[PDB]
RNA sequence: GUGAACAGCCUCUAGUUGAUAGAAUAAUGUAGAUAAGGGAAGUCGGCAAAAUAGAUCCGUAACUUCGGGAUAAGGAUUGGC
RNA sequence: GAAUGUUACCGCAAUAGUAAUUGAACUUAGUACGAGAGGAACAGUUCAUUCGGAUAAUUGGUUUUUGCGGCUGUCUGAUCAGGCAUUGCCGCGAAGCUACCAUCCGCUGGAUUAUGGCUGAACGCCUCUAAGUCAGAAUCCAUGCUAGAACGCGGUGAUUUC
RNA sequence: UGUACAACGGGGUAUUGUAAGCAGUAGAGUAGCGUUACGAUCUGCUGAGAUUAAGCCUUUGUUGUCUGAUUUGU
């Protein structure tokens, strides 16, 4: 018989299974729709999750209750140095859909990238792409005919590009390597100009600005196993029930004779893949600007590392971008910045953003200081110093 | 409003409250004041003749500097003797 | 965050700040009006038998007397002696508002101190003549 | 947008940071932290805990008055905007501050000042008090350089 | 939001549920109040509903005038012990929970509040803002 | 209320969506594609200063090597029986 | 020794050091805890927990077989020198 | 997780699942409409409810960091430094975890239902229907989102000297 | 056999709240002859001292380490 009380159910069935992402680099699922009378850009970008800090605003809303007011915000970092163009390759429509047709390389590849092809590369005589690199003699033949190839029968054009992870404060050497596919042009232009920028960099400026509503692409914190209360959200049990009160009390109650699929289940929680949208680029920020942390409200030369670093990451000294609220994945994550599939209609992507104040104070503790000049100031003469 | 209107309704117009400022040059009016510099608010600073007040203080720094207001051995006891003494109750401390 | 604590300061528990009880004391009319209550059923002992320093009621005029024989009441008088601590004090550590702590500090040594030791001399007395 | 300083410690408080308890007579109290929040509930005295400038001021650590700590003030009278007098202020501020910061060093010297004498005062009492130990020591050092010699 | 109230609400912490009693803190004669229903409440099976600064409530009179008691009003919360954030950029709280008797409309029927009023309350409450002598 | 599906509300957001929410998307796509070749020409202009101090048919086989795996995966097929095409 | 105390806690004489181990620190348990704001809205039912607690002083109703009820209830206090 | 030369990197997408919801506010306006009393909506904007997915800059909770300090009783002759009290107890407490007790984010193309039509017979009138055809619901199928067939597939690197 | 890796050390960044030791003429008073003796506590040297990656950041120092096992072919 019928259930007495209405309630939703628990949980996302569109999120299923719940089970650990196959990659620690979330795929990138849909690109832009190209637009062929377009100048050829990039369509996304790589970054690793530095840390979160808090902003100021002055908020310009007209019909908001907050319009000409200051509002407090968190922000998420992303480290972003510029990205090494290293290949291109070439997709075909069938009936069965997308088909990789062929992929040419660059003559030249840093260790860096090298480091993806091996498990064991300090054993390793490093001999990959070395035959490959001597097709590039004599006038180039197999590489301008695997380009003519791409030029006479590609739909779809995406470049291999990979982040250059030794200039991160990340232990880890070896690079990530990701398609990027290139919206713009026609398809002879989109072939010529990554021919012209293998083995040259893009900078994050060069692909996103300030103001512009980005989405984030990431695996989420792991969690290990986990029981039903946390993992779905669902009612604990009265105190002292017999065995356990952190359970759903009834699996099943009625005919089927088996464990729903729709019945909420222990087992993995996070590190799965997660694609969210609409996030607003507060600042683009350049790694050779000395006052990249000031604002024209405030005066401080300062630059967006707080004291003593980014926990457990370290400091920024690349071009970052700050987009405002937060993004999956944990601090020192790969990720993957997305331009909008579609042209978003509301009146935030229209926006400019005018920061106030960068919070630059200590994240490892009660941080009470936003420079070391001023906590000595504050401070004074110690023991020491004298 | 008929301002407002032409431009984009109630809603969308985002109207300019530094346009009505009266000052001394209008090229001010779009500009930024500032408002921290190095934990200090700017604000409770900014006063007129602060210029003659940081003058007046300095008038100070000055009469101190030349008065002398920013300016290893004893009776018995040469530099050397000193020393000795202060390595050997080390060595007893420790 | 230990329990004690706690219960004993939630803010629904709180009791009167030191400041506003050196101001109930400085002036004679408050005395006055805090000595003397209307009859208030709410309050322990009708409203009367009130601790000005202590901010406290007491149900019997020989509970008050106790009270007053007590180093609890001892300590609050001791808490009472000083400057107030206001934000001012705050204020002029970090260096701001420093010719405004310092005219208050003046003030409280010229002309509230003095008639607010007057004011409790006169309370105390007081105090052991009706009790 | 304004730095305040905490109630208790008198600590700068950023925005966003720490919390605010307004009292029945319209009285903010802004701490900079859980800590001194937590203070001020169980009602400790912040001139009696070391930790706090109120304290350092009370009992003479650092300089309390001088010329330099009287130019930031609360104004309740605003003045026009003028970019020069801006311009100015923010001059000013930076040689204010280095100002303060010659004359607070130069008062923890002269509080500080004595210590070396003291120091080899009680140097040379440990040393007349101790002849076996310093015994010790010399057969050491000549046993070492017998060895080194040797 | 409210009928009577003027705009829009933005979310604060929620500080009062149903059973609660605060303060009065205007002048009709109430001493507190019992809350028995908030006003523009959601609906979720097994939450209590709750009511935060500046909402209207239910609420009956315990102690205070016998005129005032056996009956249920409308009131709207002024102060509040549970923290809340303000957008400017911090977190703060009351001494107590307080509110005060209006009718539907949101007119004050007292003539004066004693103690402060939320800045949040006063803005949303315009005849609160008319009565208020202390806005924080 | 209207669901996001809702038709009317979408007619209105095609057609704001085709004005001033395009003329801003349009005018960021070229003020990035004016940053990129600057990008490109800055990064030519280095390699060219360090440089200083330093100083078509497709038709047929891809190479020999895809030639011979092919025809073997073919013939392979062919032997095995598991050809998705032929038989 | 503390303390009213053959209580609990710590120690001297004497006596043991036995009970399968090692590594890890998911869920769910068993045993024990803490929690903002509210304060029984939970539940068949305040179940369970929390709150109270030693001692000194002030003070203590109905009812009553006059013996009680009574530690009724309600208050002030407690270190060290 | 075996196996279809080995090993590695980048990908495709069959199939299965799928997700957002509701209320108010400004403007339209004191307008249409109305003797009056009253009193809308589309287009343009701003918040919130329920749900969902993340997240930890900040606030709050939590503490074996047994990190720092203190307290009772006893024991180590005292000071010092410590032990025990089934984590002894009290205050603070970073890090981590975490909360509508904290913050962020959650869309747009095709085909349709009722219904309103166009052209038009049946039936020399007529008729939205018979043939043909235009719009149109929170609906359907997609776009987007999650997994990726461990017996679905493509592109590419390297491929062994006792 | 190197922007190599590690163990320590250094510097930051955080947490607590002023170490041990010595001194004073500060200390309710009491005892003996203005003085000495006991004396909770207070003040100074001293934002001192302790801790700080175990899932914090960093590093021109010191000392070491870089080595075995197994299997795979169109
Ligand atoms: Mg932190
Ligand atoms: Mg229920
Ligand atoms: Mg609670
Ligand atoms: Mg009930
Ligand atoms: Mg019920
Ligand atoms: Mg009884
Ligand atoms: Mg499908
Ligand atoms: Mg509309
Ligand atoms: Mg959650
Ligand atoms: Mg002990
Ligand atoms: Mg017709
Ligand atoms: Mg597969
Ligand atoms: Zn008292
Ligand atoms: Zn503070």
């Amino acid at each position: 018989s019928h259930r007495k009380y209405e309630a939703p159910r628990h949980g996302h069935l569109g999120f299923l299974p719940r089970k650990r992402a196959a990659s620690i680099r979330a795929r990138v699922k849909a690109f832009p729709k190209d637009d062929r009378s377009k100048p050829v850009a990039l369509t996304s970008f790589l970054g690793y999750k530095a840390g979160m800090t808090t902003i100021v605003r002055d908020l310009d809303r007209p019909g908001s209750k907050f319009h000409k007011r200051e509002v407090v915000e968190a922000v998420t970092v992303v480290d972003t140095p510029p990205v090494v163009v290293v290949g291109v390759v070439g997709y075909v429509e069938t009936p069965r859909g997308l088909r990789s047709l062929t992929t040419v390389w660059a003559e030249h590849l840093s260790d860096e990238v090298k480091r993806r092809f091996y498990k064991n590369w300090y054993k390793s005589k490093k001999k990959a792409f070395t035959k490959y690199s001597a097709k590039y003699a004599q006038d180039g033949a197999g590489i301008e005919r695997e380009l003519a190839r791409i030029k006479k029968y590609a739909s779809v054009v995406r470049v291999l590009v990979h982040t250059q992870i030794r200039k991160t404060p990340l232990a880890q050497k070896k690079a990530h390597l990701a398609e990027i596919q290139l919206n713009g042009g026609s398809i002879s232009e989109k072939v010529d100009w990554a021919r012209e920028h293998f083995e040259k960099t893009v900078a994050v400026d060069s692909v996103f600005e300030q103001n512009e509503m980005i989405d984030a692409i990431a695996v989420t914190k792991g969690h290990g196993f986990e029981g039903v209360t946390h993992r779905w959200g669902t009612k604990k049990l009265p105190r002292k029930t017999h065995r356990g009160l952190r359970k759903v009390a009834c699996i099943g109650a009625w005919h089927p004779a088996h464990v729903m699929w729709s019945v909420a289940r222990a087992g993995q929680r996070g590190y799965h893949s997660r694609t969210s949208i609409n996030h607003k680029i507060y600042r683009v920020g350049k790694g050779d600007d000395e006052a990249n942390g000031a604002t024209s409200f405030d005066r401080t030369k300062k630059t967006i590392t707080p004291m003593g670093g980014f926990v457990h990451y370290g400091e920024i000294k690349n071009d970052f971008i700050m987009v405002k609220g937060c993004i999956p994945g944990n601090r020192k994550r790969i990720v993957t910045l997305r331009k909008s599939l579609y042209t978003n209609t509301s009146r935030k992507a229209l926006e400019e953003v005018s920061l106030k104040w960068i919070d630059t104070a200590s994240k490892f503790g009660k941080g009470r200081f936003q420079t070391p000049a001023e906590k000595h100031a504050f401070m004074g003469t110690l023991k020491k110093d004298l | 409003r008929d301002i407002e209107a032409e431009n984009g309704g109630a809603g969308v117009f985002n109207v300019n409250l530094k346009d009505k400022y009266l000052l001394e040059d209008d090229e001010w009016k779009n500009d930024i004041m500032p408002e921290i510099l190095d934990g200090k608010n700017v604000y409770d600073f900014l006063d007129p003749e602060i210029a003659a007040k940081l003058q007046a203080l300095e008038e100070e720094e000055e009469k101190l500097e030349n008065e002398g207001f920013y300016n290893e051995i004893y009776d018995g006891f040469e530099a050397s003797e000193v020393d000795d003494i202060k390595e050997k109750a080390a060595w007893i401390r420790n | 965050m230990g329990r004690y604590s706690v219960k004993r300061y939630k803010t629904k528990r709180r009791t009167r700040d030191l400041d506003l009880i050196y101001n109930d004391l400085s002036t004679k009319e408050s005395v006055q009006k805090l000595l003397n209550q209307p009859l208030d059923e709410t309050k322990p002992g009708l409203g009367q038998h009130y601790c000005i320093h202590c901010a406290k009621y007491m149900e019997t005029a020989i509970a008050l007397k106790t009270h007053l024989k007590g180093k609890v009441h001892k300590r609050r008088v001791k808490e009472l002696r000083g400057v107030p601590y206001t934000q001012e004090v705050s204020d002029a550590a970090a260096g701001y508002n420093l010719n405004k702590f310092l005219n208050r500090v003046q003030e409280i040594t010229q002309s509230v101190g003095p008639e607010k030791e007057s004011n409790e001399a006169l309370l105390k007395e007081h105090l052991d003549s009706t009790l | 947008m304004r730095i305040y300083q905490c109630h208790f410690c008198s600590s700068p408080c950023y925005p966003g940071h720490g919390i605010m308890f307004v009292r029945n007579d319209a009285k903010e109290f802004r701490f900079c932290r859980s800590k001194c929040h937590k203070a001020f509930k169980q009602r400790r005295n912040p001139r009696k805990l070391k930790w706090t400038k109120a304290f350092r001021k009370a009992a003479g650590k650092e300089l309390a008055v001088d010329s330099t700590l009287t130019f930031a003030q609360r104004r309740n009278v605003p003045v026009r905007y003028n970019r020069e007098l801006v311009a100015t202020t923010l001059k000013a501020m930076a040689r204010i501050e280095e100002i303060r910061q010659k004359r607070e060093r130069a008062f923890y010297k002269n509080r500080m000042r004595g210590n070396k004498e003291k120091d080899f005062l009680r140097d040379k009492k440990l040393v007349e008090s101790n002849p076996e130990l310093l015994r010790i020591r010399e057969v050491e050092i000549a046993r070492k350089l017998a060895k080194e010699q040797e | 939001s409210g009928n009577g109230a003027q705009g829009t609400k933005f979310r604060i912490s929620l500080g009062l549920p149903v059973g609660a009693i605060m303060n009065c803190a205007d002048n009709s004669g109430a001493r507190n109040l019992y809350i028995i229903a908030v006003k523009g409440s959601g609906s979720r099976l097994n939450r209590l509903p709750a009511a935060s600064l500046g909402d209207m409530v239910m609420a009956t009179v315990k102690k205070g005038k016998p005129e005032l008691r056996k009956k249920v009003m409308p009131a709207i919360v002024v102060r509040q012990a549970k923290s809340w954030r303000r957008r400017d950029g911090v977190f703060l709280y009351f001494e107590d929970n307080a509110g005060v008797i209006a009718n539907p409309k949101g007119e004050m029927k007292g003539s004066a509040i004693t103690g402060p009023v939320g800045k949040e309350c006063a803005d949303l409450w315009p005849r609160v803002a008319s009565n208020s002598g202390v806005v924080v | 209320a209207k669901s996001l599906r809702a038709s009317s509300h979408l007619n209105a957001k095609s057609v704001k969506r085709r004005g001033v929410f395009q003329k801003a998307v349009d005018a960021r796509e070229q003020r990035i594609s004016d940053k990129l070749k600057e990008d490109l020409l800055k990064q030519k202009l280095e390699d060219l200063k360090k440089k200083e101090e330093q100083g078509i048919s497709t038709s047929g086989w891809r190479d020999g090597r895809h030639h011979t795996y092919k025809k073997a995966k073919l013939m392979k097929q062919s032997k095995k029986k598991t050809s998705f095409t032929r038989f």
